[PDB]
């Protein structure tokens, strides 16, 4: 889940 | 003033971006729906990272716990919009999106769709508050965890437990009339599991023959799928139940 984690993480 | 937060970090409205002038073929209904999923799913990932305790988990746990519920939160967040807009008539998905009798079944998922609206209806049934509601949501986002454990257990343990106390601060009354009410609103979210099982079901079903089957899905959600998939297909996840 990229756009998941790259979203999470900021 | 736990409660005065949840409050404030309740996602604003989301609209579907629908377009009424299209025919409604279940194709375009359920990619409709996809849409409109995906959309919602940048709205709970957003209200997660505000949610006082959720921050102190592991990323790791973070990205699990929203994999795990995310058809869950919507599923519950759709039977409050629908409680409050047409009292559990028909499913409010967006403002542009109203689900009505011919909706439901040109969706090929009429079954689901009533599955949904029973729980419109126990709002409705149990005149559910605003804060039950916001309460009971945070605990959806903290019911369906792996089989073997999180990295942040120990703080994922009292985030669960303080947000199971704030639910009771909102349940005036007697002790015994507020110990009924806390057995019927954990009914309620013990009862979405077998609702989600089955929108998941579907939701994989047509994820997997997305092309032949020309219902879309936008990317975000594409990833968070075809990871979640193979996990539950393999019963890593496990229910955290309140009733026998
Ligand atoms: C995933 C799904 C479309 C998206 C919805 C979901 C049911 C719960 C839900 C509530 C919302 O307020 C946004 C749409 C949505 C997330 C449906 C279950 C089956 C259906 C499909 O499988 C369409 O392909």
């Amino acid at each position: 889940p990229a756009i998941l984690y790259a979203l999470l993480s900021s | 003033f736990l409660i005065s937060i949840l409050e404030a970090i309740e996602p604003e409205v989301v609209y579907a971006g629908y377009d009424n002038s299209q025919p409604d073929t279940t194709n375009y209904l359920l990619s409709s729906l996809n849409r409109l999923a995906g959309k919602q799913m940048v709205s709970v990932v957003k209200w997660a990272k505000a949610l006082p305790g959720f921050r102190n988990l592991h990323l790791d746990d973070q990205m699990t716990l929203i994999q795990y519920s995310w058809m869950s939160l919507m599923a519950f967040s759709l039977g409050w919009r629908s409680y409050k807009h047409t009292n559990g008539q028909m499913l409010y998905f967006a403002p542009d999106l109203i689900f009505n009798e011919e909706r439901m079944q040109q969706s090929a998922m009429y079954d689901l769709c009533q599955g949904m609206r029973q729980i419109s209806q126990e709002f409705v049934r149990l005149q559910v508050t605003y804060e039950e509601f916001l309460c009971m949501k945070v605990l959806l986002l903290l019911s369906t965890v792996p089989k073997d454990g999180l990295k942040s257990q120990a703080s994922f343990d009292e985030m669960r437990m303080n947000y199971i106390k704030e639910l009771r601060r909102a349940i005036e009354n007697n002790s015994s009339q507020n110990w009924q009410r806390f057995y019927q609103l954990t009914k309620l979210l013990d009862s979405m599991h077998d609702l989600v099982g089955g929108l998941l079901q579907f939701c994989f079903y047509t994820f997997v023959q997305s092309q032949a089957l020309s219902v879309e899905f936008p990317e975000m959600l594409v990833e968070i799928i075809s990871d979640q998939l193979p996990k539950v297909m393999a019963g890593m996840a496990k229910p955290l139940l309140f009733h026998k």
